[PDB]
């Protein structure tokens, strides 16, 4: 939340974001604004590259091409308002490597 | 004011008016019948090229038993530009 | 183009293959492309690409032209590959205009694209060797003979020939030929002397080389639309009206080509001398009847000149428009009844027309033409002229007009009809791939039976082939058929609406 | 008669039965009168003036038939025929003669006559896919498509 | 006997692919149909109603109620769309502009491309070449369109083409039958005349005869994008397999899951708190009700046409609410949140959720100063120390430090106040149970929530920040005090 | 440099960024977010996670920084190990 009356925490606002970008600290920053903001893990369908639900693509109805996906919750967010504007983002996922 | 609907409406909505049925006459079943006879002397013409098997399990004394063998046409170069040449 | 590029797509599924059928939805998408990035595009072999295209290319369906560099490009034909559709028709009407000669040279003709005249005669030969028994063996003079008044009747034309490559900058061979068209000897058949008896399939250097022949289907377009014209204007009038425009027509033809506003008049006196003997009518009845054709409010023919007693043409254009608004009433009654059909009537024969008036002229009572409208407006049977007071365009302060498009209507049935098709042609396919399982156990049990027929032949294996399991699924591949039957018939009859309105769509364009 | 009253409005009711009775019977009268014409076989042009139907004719069998207590006027009776016109089932042509039994419009005489359509129905409409009203929704794979369709298989199993 | 299938890949995003989805593809997407235009039950439990809006099987919004698509609650349910049917289409106010820029592109008549085949040769050409940037794309849109525009009669069909432009709100007007000055066409001449009866039973008709240009509404640019060849599709700069042009005109409204549209019950009123985005929808329904109502009941097309013009406006609003045509009397009253006015702003998903997000496990105090520490250490108070807790991993060199930590416990400073076990993520609060068997009980690997001790480093910033130095990690010592205490000599940086 | 390596001098704004970067993300949650978001989603372009800002969007360590190179273990191994013979074949 914002204010400390509600338990709020502090913001990394753009600024802050543009310090620790000149500092390259990448996995700071990481860290930062994924793991310890608004971490989470969705289900991402490798096919047709929607959002699915429970290790479940109801798109092509299957799970065969489904994987788990680190991604930030605002991020998730924004995925879903644009599908909703029908700007559909299609995630093509791959190894690591 | 318009009332609420509790349930989606139907996927397939009946309607009052049912197609005219087909045309009957002998044009009519010979024009079937020989559309018929065209989709089955059309598959097993060479120029209905299948899909290559391949990843062969294993080879057999029955290879040569079992050997599809089909004539194959011979595609005029004379007309066909060199880029389709084998 | 979605829906034609999808009935394209299941036609040559059905009918070459899919690696093929890839290749040939691949260019219809994507237009002219080299072999090299329409192959990295695809993502196959180079060889099942060369042989994809050359496929395609035999059955006229694809061309190839030169551009820059020596650089060939290859773009297909969605016109040809959805007039493909049209074989069983085209089998049918040469059937009924000439003899089983005519059908087998017409039917080997569309089977294989590109044939030479011996050949396909050579062909026709052996399969009608078949057809007919006793010993008796078939000549390849009635089949020549059918040939060249097939030829000379412009049934069947010659392909581009290629042009001399010794006269013609003789050196370096070009990547292409380069082919060209020659109208003067698109119709003539070479003198072939030599002969022959068709084989029975026993199963126990050439004079007309370079020379291939296809299947013209601009004079079955024609005819189509002959046919249909005289059929219209038999159901109109009387069937003496019909036969006076066939002879008409069948005039016309030589001498006026396969696109033109007006067909070049012909006279009184002429179209009596060319009329058959087998009707008694008089020269004052065929009067009679021009005259009163003419005054027909269909405008089929028009008088334009005088001179040399009954002058008289016809309008193809008005013919063609006039079976369109047929077609399209037709269907707007079978889609919404004939109380939708009388408003659709009079929207159109008032070129416009407001809602108030449309109740007056139909007498139809409120609550039902509007919705009617409303219905053929979601249903893009009609657009709103919307005439504003003021470039605000409010809607409080318009008049919204009805009015039907004609073209745009006959496109949207036209596309329609494609989907139908290819909805069609889709649920074949899945009938017959859930079916399979029985179709495949109907083969067996029928091959069983095929095998040994006469070597060896024993009666024990007749009682037998019902005992199997089989006895019940009777029915079901009874059903089956019937289903696959009735689909076929309906994609056969959806035929004629299609060509109807692809021809009134060619014919009310410029290409300017 | 506009803003109240008319022959076709009975106590404002429209008598939709009372005017498809009508037509009905105006078309079995041009159908008759057509056949009869036919059958004439004396000579074209007699046989299409005999198969032309006058307003004035037609009103006069309206009201010698008398459906109805309401007097019917020639030109409901023309509205009436109009609307056949517009149903695609009747033609009307407009012939020049000045005075006659009819007097109705100066100088100019409507003639109908019933005529049969131009085409049979078409294909399209021989196919559960033309009439189907969620054809827009069709695809391929979905809970609309053509293997699992309910229309289609009606279709066939009639 | 068992089957091998891999548990979980360490997969990586490479790219996104943007694109749009059409009426089918939504429809397929969806799990269920909303509609229904209230939101809750008429029993005094207030359950949402079954196939409406606020359906739980898209999601949930509720600590207590579950979702009914997937059995799992609100902190791991994802959510799930649902597609809304509409009686008539309507124009998406994002792609408008790009709907007039095809039409202007296609011809009215075949809908064709108003190119040669010489100039469509030359821009496949142009395009098939690799490393196509945006730039380059908009820049060959950008021409094409010029000679698409420069042209006024189809090479393909014939027809005339005139000038495509915007009149009014969300209405598209093609001038074919222009008046031309010089001698009129025969088009153009029975397009006049054709309004012989219009005329005659309206004279007001005649007056108002010019300026009649064609009105190609949702219904008829729908139908004219559904007949678009393929092989003009590339020459939109329109990628064919991310979309088609038939999408940019919406049959179908995509309702997002709860997650998004949060629902708050006050209990202190008989009343609930909704987004913006549930009652545009709620608007949207009854408004799709009511067309349909009209239509059965045969109202006038003057009035259909202002219900399907105030349809339109309302999707345009709920997709971007900030317009500028509307018209005065259409004007909506109060202010509501589109998606367009969420996403941009200062406090936007851009800028307000993701570029700038708030984080746990920190604090804000005032500074005081202290010239007896170092320049590269910074105090910090006892009780913000006891609630900023570091994860440490148990591991065979300091596994006595942790046991001594948790034999502490959170009372005393040093100490920590949770436990997570390697083998069950469940945490133990060391505020309860044994410490003293909870410390004997400490396997390697397991995470320890330790105090803020000394040697640990921490981050140390002032909120307005100008340069880099404004935020510098020092190491944390201890102090009894309650405010933050570095070297003055720092003092400059943070200013 | 940056302002001038394209052969035109461009600004800093909004109009001067959108011909210099590509990024739609970024170029997104700069300004004009939905006009960008809508022209990106009618021309199909796909982005990249090559930039900094879309590698925050998308929680993944920025290429720049330390995330430029890459680590590898001194393991002891043996690269190739020795393949056991096929009798067999
Ligand atoms: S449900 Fe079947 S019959 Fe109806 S439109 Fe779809 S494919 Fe055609
Ligand atoms: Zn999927
Ligand atoms: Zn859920
Ligand atoms: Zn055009």
């Amino acid at each position: 939340t914002e204010g400390r009356s509600r338990d709020g925490g502090l913001r990394l606002g753009e600024m802050e974001r543009d310090c620790l970008i000149g500092y390259g600290a990448s996995m700071l920053l990481l860290e930062r604004l994924m793991i310890s903001s608004d971490a989470f893990e969705v289900d991402v369908c490798g096919q047709c590259g929607l959002l699915g639900y429970s290790g479940w693509c109801h798109y092509c109805k299957s799970s065969c091409h489904v994987s788990s996906l680190r991604i930030p919750y605002a991020c998730k967010l924004l995925f879903q308002e644009l599908q909703s504007m029908n700007i559909i983002p299609r995630l093509k996922l791959s190894k690591y490597n | 004011l318009p009332d609420v609907v509790l349930k989606p409406p139907p996927l397939f909505p009946d309607t009052d008016y049912k197609p005219v049925p087909l045309k009957t006459g002998e044009g009519e079943e010979y024009m079937l019948a020989l559309k018929q006879e065209l989709r089955e002397t059309m598959k097993r013409m060479p120029y209905f090229i299948e899909t290559p098997e391949e990843r062969q399990d294993i080879e057999r004394y029955s290879k040569r038993y079992m050997k599809v063998y089909k004539e194959e046409w011979i595609p005029d170069w004379r007309r066909l530009p060199r880029e389709m040449m084998p | 183009t979605q829906a034609e590029i999808k009935l394209c797509s299941l036609l040559l599924q059905e009918h070459f293959g899919e690696i093929v059928e890839k290749i040939g939805v691949h260019l219809i998408r994507t237009g002219s492309q080299p072999l090299r990035v329409i192959a990295h595009d695809t993502g196959t072999s180079l060889d099942q690409v060369k042989k994809a295209l050359c496929v395609l290319v035999q059955h006229n369906l694809v061309s190839y032209q030169v551009h820059k560099r020596g650089v060939v490009e290859y773009e297909a034909q969605c016109s040809r590959v959805l007039r493909m559709l049209r074989y069983p028709r085209y089998i049918y009407t040469t059937k009924t205009l000439y003899s089983d000669t005519g059908e087998l040279i017409v039917e080997e003709l569309l089977l294989n694209g590109k044939l030479t005249m011996s050949a396909v005669v050579k062909k026709v030969a052996d399969r009608l060797t078949e057809t007919m028994e006793d010993g008796k063996t078939m000549d390849y003079a009635e089949v020549s003979n059918t040939f060249v008044r097939l030829a000379d009747t412009h049934f069947v034309q010659r392909c581009p020939s290629v042009p001399t490559t010794e006269n013609s900058d003789p050196g370096p061979p070009p990547p292409a030929p380069t082919l060209v068209i020659n109208e003067k000897d698109m119709y003539l058949v070479p003198k072939l002397s030599l002969i022959g008896k068709g084989k029975r399939r026993r199963s126990s250097p050439i004079p007309d080389d370079g020379i291939y022949w296809q299947a013209n289907l601009d004079r079955f377009h024609q005819h189509f639309r002959d046919q249909a014209i005289v059929s219209a204007v038999a159901n109109r009038m009387d069937q003496t009206s019909s036969e006076i425009v066939r002879t008409m027509l069948r005039m016309s033809e030589i001498t006026t080509s396969s696109s033109a506003p007006f067909t070049q008049p012909l006279s009184s006196n002429e179209i009596f001398r060319s009329l058959p003997v087998g009707y008694n009518i008089s020269k004052q009845v065929l009067d009679q009847y021009l005259t009163l054709l003419a005054d027909d409010p269909l405008e089929f023919v028009g008088k334009s000149g005088d001179s040399g007693g009954g002058m008289y043409v016809i309008n193809l254009h008005k013919a063609l428009a006039s079976l369109a608004t047929a077609t399209l009433e037709s269907v707007v009654q079978e889609r919404f009844g004939s109380r939708c059909a009388r408003i659709f009537r009079l929207v159109l024969q008032k070129k416009h027309i407001e809602q108030k008036q449309v109740e007056d002229f139909a007498m139809i009572p409120a609550k039902e033409a509007k919705d009617m409208l409303y219905k053929m407006l979601s249903e893009n049977f009609m657009s709103l002229q919307e005439i504003p007071k003021t470039p605000d365009h409010a809607p409080s302060r318009t008049f919204y007009l009805y009015t039907v498009n004609i073209l745009s209507a006959a496109r949207m049935l036209l596309h329609r009809c494609y989907k139908s098709i290819a909805n069609l042609i889709e649920r074949r396919q899945f009938e017959t791939k859930e079916n399979k399982r029985l179709l495949e156990k109907s083969q067996r049990v029928e091959a069983i039976i095929a095998s040994m027929q006469a070597t060896g032949a024993e009666e024990a294996q007749l009682q037998e082939i019902e005992e199997m399991i089989t006895a019940p699924e009777r029915q079901q591949l009874e059903t089956l058929k019937r289903n696959v039957n009735k689909l076929d018939a309906s994609e056969i009859q959806v035929d004629e609406t299609i060509f109807l309105l692809e021809s009134y769509i060619e014919c009310t364009m410029k290409r300017q | 008669r506009s803003v109240t009253g008319g022959a076709w409005y009975s106590d404002q009711d429209f008598e939709s039965e009372f005017v498809e009775v009508l037509n009905q019977q105006c078309f079995k009268f041009l159908q008759s009168k057509a056949e009869t014409a036919r059958e004439s076989k004396q000579n074209p042009m007699i046989q299409r003036n005999s198969s032309f139907a006058s307003s004035h004719e037609v009103w006069k069998y309206i009201c010698e038939l008398g459906i109805s207590k309401v007097e019917l006027s020639m030109e409901d009776i023309e509205t009436i025929l109009n609307t056949l016109i517009y149903d695609g089932k009747v033609e009307m042509t407009i012939i020049a003669a000045k005075e006659g039994t009819v007097g109705s419009v100066d100088g100019h005489m409507k003639l109908y006559r019933a005529v049969n359509p131009i085409i049979p129905p078409t294909g399209l409409v021989r196919a559960p896919c033309g009439l189907c009203p969620v054809f827009d929704d069709c695809h391929e794979g979905g809970e609309i498509s053509p293997s699992n369709c309910i229309y289609m298989t009606e279709w066939l199993e009639f | 006997k068992e089957q091998f299938r891999e548990t979980d890949v360490a997969k990586k995003i490479s790219h996104i692919c943007f694109g749009m989805k059409s009426p089918e593809e939504m429809r397929q997407q969806a799990h269920i149909q909303v509609v229904s235009k209230n939101l809750y039950s008429q029993d005094n439990q207030h359950a949402p109603l079954l196939y409406g809006v606020l359906d739980h099987r898209m999601g949930t919004s509720e600590k207590d109620r579950p979702c009914e698509t997937c059995g799992k609650n609100l902190a791991d349910c994802l959510g799930h769309y649902g597609y809304i049917d509409l009686e008539l289409p309507c124009f998406h106010v994002g792609y408008f502009r790009a709907v007039i820029g095809i039409l202007q592109m296609i011809c009215k008549t075949c809908c064709h491309i108003m190119l040669s085949q010489e100039e469509k040769k030359q821009f496949l050409d142009y395009l098939k070449r690799p490393g196509l940037t945006y730039l380059q794309k908009r820049g060959l849109k950008k021409k094409i369109s010029d000679k698409c525009r420069k042209k006024n009669i189809c090479h393909h069909c014939g027809a005339f083409n005139g000038t495509v432009k915007k009149c009014g709100l969300l209405k598209i007007i093609h001038e074919k039958y222009k008046t031309n000055k010089k001698v009129v066409d025969p088009i153009v001449s029975n397009f006049l005349q054709s309004f012989e009866t219009a005329i005659e039973h309206n004279k007001e008709v005649e007056p108002l005869l010019g300026r009649a240009q064609e009105n190609l509404n949702p219904l008829v640019v729908l139908n004219l994008f559904k007949r678009i060849p393929a092989e003009d599709v590339p020459l939109l700069l329109m990628n064919p397999e991310a979309g088609k042009p038939s999408d940019l005109i919406l049959t179908r409204l995509l309702v997002p899951p709860l997650c998004i549209r949060p629902s708050v019950v006050s209990d202190l009123k008989s009343g609930t708190n909704e987004d913006d985005l549930t009652m545009k929808l709620t608007e949207i329904i009854f408004l799709n009700d009511v067309i349909k109502k009209h239509r059965i009941s045969g109202a006038k097309t003057q009035m259909i046409m202002e219900d399907w013009d105030f349809l339109q406006l309302q999707c345009a609003l709920y997709i971007n609410s900030e317009l500028s045509g509307i018209p005065l009397n259409m004007a909506p009253k109060k202010w509501t949140r589109g998606f367009v006015q969420r996403l941009k702003g200062k406090q936007g998903r851009f800028r307000g959720n993701l570029s700038g997000k708030r984080v746990d496990f920190s604090g804000r105090t005032v500074i005081s100063p202290d010239p007896n520490l170092r320049i590269d250490e910074v105090a910090v108070p006892v009780h913000v120390a006891k609630i900023l807790t570091f994860p440490e991993k148990v591991n065979k060199a300091n596994i006595n430090f942790l046991r001594k930590l948790v034999q502490n416990g959170p009372e005393v400073h040093p100490g920590a106040n949770f436990i997570q076990q390697r083998h069950t993520q469940m945490k133990r609060f060391l505020k309860y149970g044994n410490r003293e068997k909870m410390a004997q009980e400490l396997k390697y690997g397991d995470i320890v929530e330790r105090h803020l001790i000394d040697g640990d480093v921490v981050l140390f910033n002032r909120q307005p920040s100008l340069h880099k130095l404004s935020i510098m990690a020092h190491l944390a010592r201890v102090k009894p005090h309650r405010t933050f205490r570095f070297n003055e000599c720092v003092c400059t940086p943070y200013n | 440099d940056l302002m001038t390596y394209k052969g035109e001098v461009l600004g800093i704004t909004r109009f001067g960024l959108a011909k210099m970067k590509e990024s739609v993300l970024m170029l997104a949650s700069f300004e004009k977010t939905a006009d960008h978001l809508f022209d990106a989603a009618y021309f199909g372009q796909k982005d990249s996670v090559c930039g900094v800002s879309e590698c925050i969007i998308m929680g993944i360590p920025m290429n720049i920084g330390t995330g430029l190179f890459k680590l590898l273990h001194k393991a002891d191994r043996d690269p190739n190990p020795p393949k056991r013979p096929l009798i067999f074949d």
